[PDB]
């Protein structure tokens, strides 16, 4: 199940970075972690 | 408090001076009173 | 069913998973109720046919 | 209390819930509705 | 979100240097150009400041003075406003749990310019938080109802269940209740319905300060014997503003403002005239505010400054004055002066009351009009609103108001924080607790249950102490009922605690345990000896100066040797205890309990044995 | 301990007093108008007091009666403002029957320090013994040594009969031991295993009959060491209790004198 | 009506002091509703230090001792940080001085404490005797039986 | 936190008349709700700052409802007679 | 009706919601944890006034309330909502609180016998 969770994170990660090649640069390596952790649980909500 | 005892007749001592001579003899150092 | 403390002792103390599995499948038990109670269920039969004339 | 407690004592359902098993019979059609958007 | 921190630069200029920061000249305020002078240039010499002020780099401090003198209207207003921005942005900061320096300006913006978080706090919606460990992010087991928030929808107060009120820093117990009547009711009229009340009064006092102040002197005696003499009464009437005494007045019905103002002036002017020169405490320390870290409070350090603050406090009071008693207050009777101008200014303040609240005949312009404390007409005070008056030591009075009704919509207003009126403080303290007050049983009960917590406890028993005088706290167990049939008399139990009274076995128990604590105290004594010995035989690097520092140093050296003794006794006596068995531990624990004074740290040998107990800590 | 719990824990044991018909204590005033009351743990004592009153005043003795008051009320009588109902030296004391005083005196002197001085009313207890309910185990306190031994002999014989058939379970399992030993000494060829199991049998029966003489020595050991104390000290500790000793006190139960006999 | 409770309070307090003194002497010789409320008009630490500006303590007693004893991500929500900031600014406005009517941002908390607290530490079992076999038209039942079975058979191929 | 106050009403107290705040969808209304036996409702009500209000609730149950039940049984005949009286006499005088 | 439960663009329902080019809109989302199976994807549900509905009749047993089935269902389905994640500093609507395909949100309503006026 740990392998499965890692592959799930993997799918989300390469999907997102293929979506946004711009900040796919390693500069946002910690920023893309903040976004993948958010996208791996549910959808982010605005205030409205 | 309490009362010291000595089973010699069993003498006693209070903080009057009882002596429950086996009967009774409430010495002094006369039971005419009543609480209120 | 009553379990002696040895059973879950060997279960929990066992680090391995299938070691726990062996401790579980091998553990025994006892039943005090077999020396105290004998339970049975009965229905008091009927003696009048539900559709007959006397009914 | 209960019976067989010993065997009772021995994936990502926690992240995306359980799968509903009363709606398998529609799966096929759903796939069609994704291969032919013009419908 | 919070956590916008900074670094620790010297902003508080160690004000012992501020004499030099104000008695200097040739300075200015500004910054040179980045061409030839780098960032950080504060001293501009004759040639330097010359070319600076002749080139337009920085204008002299003299030039700032003549500018602020000549610049008027919007220019000076803007100047002062943005320099206030500057000082509130980089000169005073708050300090969080980490040690950050959050400015006043950025946090002020964070508080009043965030409308979304304001609206979120406006509602109460409880949003669970996800566990920051990655796998599932399931909500944390925190939960919680927060008995303050569980209390909205109530009317009077906020039932909060003890420990919550303690961790919320609610340290003002209640001491007395009374009322101010327009007419006291008479039994002999039908039911006494004639009696119309006007206000409901109750008094509160800071209980820790009460236990520290009056608990060192008046604690430990027969309460009635302490109440019998007028010294205690003079004390509680004079020691008021040091406890932060507070009085709450709740309007029992609707009241027009004018009559209330007139009645209060009438009822307090008479106390204000027959007022004698008072006794005031003497300042032992200056206690500067804490500029760099506004919150930072000093007392947590002071009361454990060397952890032996007795002698250091003695040295502090050596300057100002000596404590006139055991409580620790160095009193001071008002002089021949300061007892006539003060009362005159107080009477002046009172004579300005009835039309300050009511200026002009149209109430629509009055201050209380425009808030729910009074009727929409502005002419009557709404029933249920209450006034809070608290007294600070050096003649400070703080008054606030609170609307009545549902706890969720209540408001709180700060009305005025006056200062310097010793007359007003003494007059109100006497009006509530003096020889002739506004209601006698109020002040009588106040003195009584103010004696109450000085014995260690507190009213409203927020520690669930099974020996509180008023409201004990029971244990859950049922009182065992002995049976007649000998069937539960098991005798198979392992070990039974000893609960018999003074007997033969207890005697020898105390005998051997006393022998071993004798050995322990002897070991602590020789520890004292060799500790001070190696301390004296140390090659001391000491320059002949700093006599108070030398006193403090040798005193805390004595303290360290006391610690040597305490540790040695702890070790040897712990050995003794694990040797003797459990009943000896029970005996030592019980003796440590009974010997401890109920009112203070350590008081009414027993001192030796409960110090051995505090070593067994 | 809160006052109410102490009161609830003392109730099952009463005392006796002599009074007027109008519910008033009769006092023995002596010198300097100091007056002493009384509470007796046996009605014979109040009877002696009244039949002594009759020989020097027949009026009071003809009016006096005996009242049986639960110790709750007398405890309340003590710890109140005694000057509220009036006190110019109204000294209440207790009177224990000298039978238990003699028992406690001999128990006191045999323990090592011989003395002919006793203070207060005796309370007996025996460690190891505790009466257990369905939920929690209480510890009893016996005012009369008679019910004390009445309980402790039955308890001792029950527990030691228990120790005996515990040793009989040991002994049957050790008959099994000797069986497997016969399957362990010479059923096979000579060598390491067989001599090791000889030493096995040796150590096994050694520890078995060592536990035998152990159970016999506790059979040889006297009944649990009975400890005696003063009632006044017990209640003074009960009232001003807090902490661990509070938890200890919270399970004391007082047995009624002459309750276990009838 | 508070007076009576006060009488009982003073009685119990004197009993407390006296019993402990008596037991202390004895043991060492052997060796040798009206008041359930609370408020807070100012933060406690501020009043405490503004008062200790005038007191020389030889030692701290039980209450202040427990106070400085308790002195030294579960709440990481933005609302909690907003509340802490409100607390800070309220404290600064309180101890900063030393329409013309200002309104506080936090409601003054008046509170009540409880009295009389405790210390800190299927399937059913009906049975019929004889199962009622329906003993004691039918052609159609027979016919539908054979039809259903035969139709299943032909649908098997 | 959109509901301000609930008022239990009825003879057996299982209906409520909920009042909504100004921030609620649709402003401030009064809505009737019938309640199922849910033992977690009251904690949810108090821990959200709702003014929960109840009735008087008489303890008799049989002396309370006995003059109103008599009326429930007798009034229908009065209504029927009044209606037909209107028709056949207040018109056909 | 199974096709009116979600906002799939199935062409057996009335064209309530259309694109500019007049195509029915869809709201499917691919469920990253379990691809290859469309019946486990997420989708928003249609507003209740636009639904076709069967209305079945059911008789409940005598112990329907003390068995707690309705209570368990309610307590489970109302125990999920938006949360704050500090690891990303965001407001997250977790996946296990969203509706999959064909699932809806139950609304329970009780009637009053006194509203009959027979
Ligand atoms: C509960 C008794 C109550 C009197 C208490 C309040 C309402 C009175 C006493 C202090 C006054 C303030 C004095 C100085 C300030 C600031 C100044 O700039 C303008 C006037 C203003 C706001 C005044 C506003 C009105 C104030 C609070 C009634 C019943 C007598
Ligand atoms: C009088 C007995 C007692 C009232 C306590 C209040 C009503 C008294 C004590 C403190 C006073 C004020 C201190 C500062 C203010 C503001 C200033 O502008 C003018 C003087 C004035 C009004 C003072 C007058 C009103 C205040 C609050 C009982 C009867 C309530």
């Amino acid at each position: 199940v740990e392998a499965a969770y890692s592959a799930y994170l993997r799918r989300i990660a390469e999907a997102y970075l293929a979506e946004h090649p711009q900040m796919a640069a390693p500069e946002h390596a910690a920023h893309v972690a903040r976004v993948v952790r958010s996208r791996a649980l549910g959808t982010p909500l605005s205030f409205d | 408090x309490x009362x010291x005892y000595x089973x010699x007749x069993x003498x006693x001592x209070x903080x009057x001076x009882x002596x429950x001579x086996x009967x009774v003899h409430v010495f002094r150092k006369x039971x005419x009173x009543x609480x209120x | 069913p009553r379990y002696s403390p040895e059973a879950l002792a060997a279960l929990y103390g066992s680090s391995s998973s299938k070691g726990k599995a062996a401790a579980a499948a091998a553990a025994q038990h006892d039943t005090p109720a077999l020396r105290h109670l004998d339970v049975s269920y009965h229905g008091t039969g009927s003696a009048v046919a539900p559709g007959s004339g006397t009914a | 209390y209960g019976e067989g407690g010993l065997r009772r004592l021995l994936a990502l359902e926690a992240v995306v819930g359980k799968a509903p098993a009363t709606t398998g019979r529609y799966r096929r059609d759903l796939e069609l509705l994704l291969a032919h958007p013009e419908l | 979100d919070l956590s916008r921190p900074a670094e620790s630069l010297p902003a508080r200029a160690d004000e012992a240097a501020v004499q030099a920061a104000l008695a200097d000249d040739g300075g200015w305020v500004g910054t040179p150009d980045p061409s030839k002078y780098a960032a950080g240039t504060t001293q501009l010499s004759a040639r330097e400041l010359q070319e600076e002020v002749a080139k337009g780099n920085v204008m002299t401090w003299k030039d700032f003075k003549q500018q602020v003198s000549g610049l008027q209207g919007p220019e000076r207003e803007a100047l002062l406003a943005l320099v206030a921005q500057r000082v509130a942005a980089e000169r005073m900061f708050f300090t969080l749990e980490d040690g950050s320096k959050v400015s006043l300006w950025d946090l002020q913006q964070y508080v009043d310019n965030n409308p979304e978080l304001a609206a979120l706090a406006a509602s109460v919606r409880r949003i669970a938080v996800a566990d920051p460990e990655d796998p599932a992010g399931r909500p944390l087991p925190g939960g919680g109802a927060s008995g303050l928030d569980r209390s909205r929808g109530l009317t009077g107060a906020a039932h909060m269940s003890g420990q919550e009120a303690e961790e919320l820093e609610l340290d003002w117990g209640q001491v007395g209740r009374g009322a101010l009547w327009r007419r006291r009711p008479t039994r002999w009229l039908l039911g006494g319905l004639d009696g119309v009340k006007d206000w409901e009064l109750e008094a509160y006092a800071h209980e820790p300060l009460a236990n520290q102040l009056l608990g060192a002197k008046y604690g430990g005696r027969d309460p009635r014997a302490v109440v019998a003499d007028p010294a205690y009464a003079a004390d509680v009437l004079r020691a008021g503003p040091l406890l932060g005494m507070t009085f709450v007045l709740r309007a029992a019905r609707d009241l027009p403002l004018q009559e209330v103002a007139s009645s209060w002036r009438g009822l307090l002017g008479n106390y204000l005239q027959r007022q004698a020169p008072l006794s005031l405490p003497k300042a032992v320390r200056p206690a500067h505010l804490d500029p760099t870290d506004l919150n930072g409070v000093a007392w947590p350090a002071l009361l454990s400054r060397p952890a032996a603050a007795a002698h250091a406090a003695a040295e502090a009071e050596a300057a100002g004055a000596v404590p006139d008693d055991e409580m620790g207050v160095a009193w001071r009777v008002q002089s021949g002066k300061e007892a006539a101008a003060s009362v005159a200014a107080a009477q002046q303040l009172l004579q300005s009351l009835p039309d300050a609240l009511c200026p002009g005949p149209s109430p629509a312009a009055w201050p209380l009009t425009g808030t729910k404390l009074v009727d929409e007409g502005g002419r009557n005070w709404r029933r249920g609103g209450s006034v809070w008056v608290t007294l600070q030591p050096e003649g400070g009075v703080l008054v606030q108001a609170q609307t009545g009704g549902v706890v969720g919509e209540q408001e709180s207003y700060l009305l005025t924080h006056v200062q310097g009126q010793e007359a007003l403080a003494g007059a109100v303290m006497s009006a509530f607790m003096g020889p002739q007050p506004l209601d006698p049983e109020l002040a009588a009960a106040a003195r009584s249950v103010l004696l109450v917590p000085a014995n260690g406890f507190t009213a409203a028993n927020k520690e669930r102490d099974p020996n509180h005088p008023l409201y004990p706290s029971f244990t859950g167990v049922r009182p065992g009922r002995a049976p007649r049939d000998v069937a539960a008399y098991t005798l198979a139990g392992g070990r039974t605690p000893l609960l018999a009274a003074g007997g033969p076995g207890e005697a020898k128990l105390a005998s051997e345990l006393r022998t071993v604590m004798e050995a322990a105290l002897a070991a602590a004594a020789r520890a004292e000896a060799e500790a001070l010995a190696d301390a004296a035989t140390s090659p001391s690097s000491t320059s002949s100066r700093a006599a108070p520092a030398a006193a403090l140093a040798e005193a805390e050296a004595a303290e360290a040797r006391r610690a040597r003794g305490r540790a040695a006794a702890a070790a040897v006596m712990a050995e003794g205890l694990r040797r003797l068995g459990p009943d000896a531990v029970a005996m030592l624990e019980r003796t440590a309990a009974e010997a401890e004074a109920p009112q203070g740290g350590g008081a009414v040998t027993s001192s030796d044995i409960f110090s051995l107990a505090r070593t067994l800590e | 301990m809160a006052k109410d719990e102490v009161k609830a824990r003392l109730a099952p044991v009463p005392v006796y007093t002599v009074a007027n018909p109008k519910n008033e204590f009769v006092l023995v005033a002596g010198e300097n108008n100091t007056q002493l009351g009384f509470f007796f743990f046996r009605k014979e004592d109040a009877e002696a007091l009244i039949e002594k009153i009759r020989e020097e005043n027949p009026r009071l003795a003809r009016d006096s009666k005996i009242l049986r008051v639960p110790m709750d009320n007398v405890y309340e009588v003590f710890t109140t403002p005694r000057e509220q109902t009036g006190l110019q030296g109204i000294h209440f004391r207790f009177m224990p029957d000298m039978k238990q005083v003699a028992h406690a005196l001999q128990l006191y002197k045999d323990a090592g320090v011989p003395t002919r001085q006793f203070i207060g009313v005796p309370v007996f207890q025996a460690e190891g013994l505790t009466v257990t309910t369905r939920d929690m185990q209480y510890v009893p306190l016996f005012l009369c040594k008679e019910d004390l031994d009445i309980a402790v002999q039955s308890a001792y014989v029950q527990r030691n009969a228990a120790q005996i058939k515990l040793y009989k379970d040991k002994a049957d399992k050790y008959q099994a031991d000797y069986d497997q030993i016969a399957s362990q000494l010479e059923a096979a060829a000579n060598g390491r295993e067989r001599g090791g199991l000889e030493s096995r049998l040796a150590k096994a029966r050694v520890k078995l009959e060592a536990a035998r003489d152990k159970v016999e020595s506790v059979e040889r050991a006297p009944l649990p060491k009975v400890e005696v104390g003063s009632f006044e000290e017990v209640v003074m500790r009960m009232t001003a209790s807090a902490g661990n000793e509070l938890a200890a006190w919270s399970q004391v139960m007082f047995v009624a004198p002459e309750l276990l006999r009838d | 009506n508070d007076l009576i409770s006060i009488k009982y309070c003073f009685n119990n307090l004197y009993n407390y002091i006296s019993n402990k003194t008596a037991l202390s002497t004895k043991n060492l010789f052997l060796f040798s509703l009206p008041y359930l409320k609370a408020i807070s008009p100012l933060y406690s630490k501020f009043m405490i230090d503004h008062s200790l500006k005038f007191i020389t303590p030889k030692t701290t007693l039980k209450l202040l001792q427990h106070k400085l004893n308790k002195s030294p991500h579960s709440n990481s929500r933005p609302l909690n940080h907003y509340n802490q900031a409100l607390k800070l600014i309220n404290g600064y406005e309180q101890y900063k001085n030393n329409q013309n009517i200002t309104k506080l941002k936090l409601n003054l908390t008046k509170t009540t404490v409880p009295f009389k607290t405790l210390i800190k530490k299927n399937g059913h079992l009906s049975v019929v005797s004889n199962a009622n076999l329906l003993t004691g038209k039918r052609l159609n039942s027979y016919l539908i039986y054979v039809n259903q079975n035969l139709k299943k058979f032909i649908q098997l191929n | 936190g959109h509901v301000a106050r609930v008022r239990f009403y009825g003879p057996e107290k299982n209906k409520v008349m909920a009042t909504t705040r100004a921030s609620a969808p649709g402003g401030e209304r009064l809505c009737k709700v019938v309640l199922p036996p849910d033992p977690e409702l009251l904690d949810h009500l108090v821990s959200n700052g709702v003014v929960v209000d109840t009735g008087v609730t008489e303890d008799d149950r049989l002396r309370a409802s006995l003059l109103v039940q008599m009326l429930r049984y007798t009034v229908p005949f009065m209504v029927i007679s009044g209606l037909f009286w209107m028709i056949h006499t207040w018109i056909l005088d | 009706h199974p096709w009116s439960a979600s906002v799939l663009g199935h062409p057996a329902t009335h064209p309530f919601y259309e694109d500019s080019a007049h195509n029915r809109v869809s709201m499917l989302r691919p469920n990253p944890a379990a691809p290859e199976d469309v019946t486990q994807w997420f989708c928003a549900e249609m507003p209740e006034w636009d639904m076709e509905k069967y209305r079945f009749y059911v008789d409940l047993p005598g112990d329907f309330w003390e068995s707690g089935v309705l209570q368990r269902h309610l307590a489970a389905q109302r125990a999920e909502g938006a949360v704050w994640d500090p690891a990303s500093g965001q407001y997250i609507l977790p996946y296990r609180a969203q509706k999959k395909v064909f699932q809806v949100s139950t609304e329970v309503q009780l009637l009053d016998p006194q509203e009959s006026w027979d």
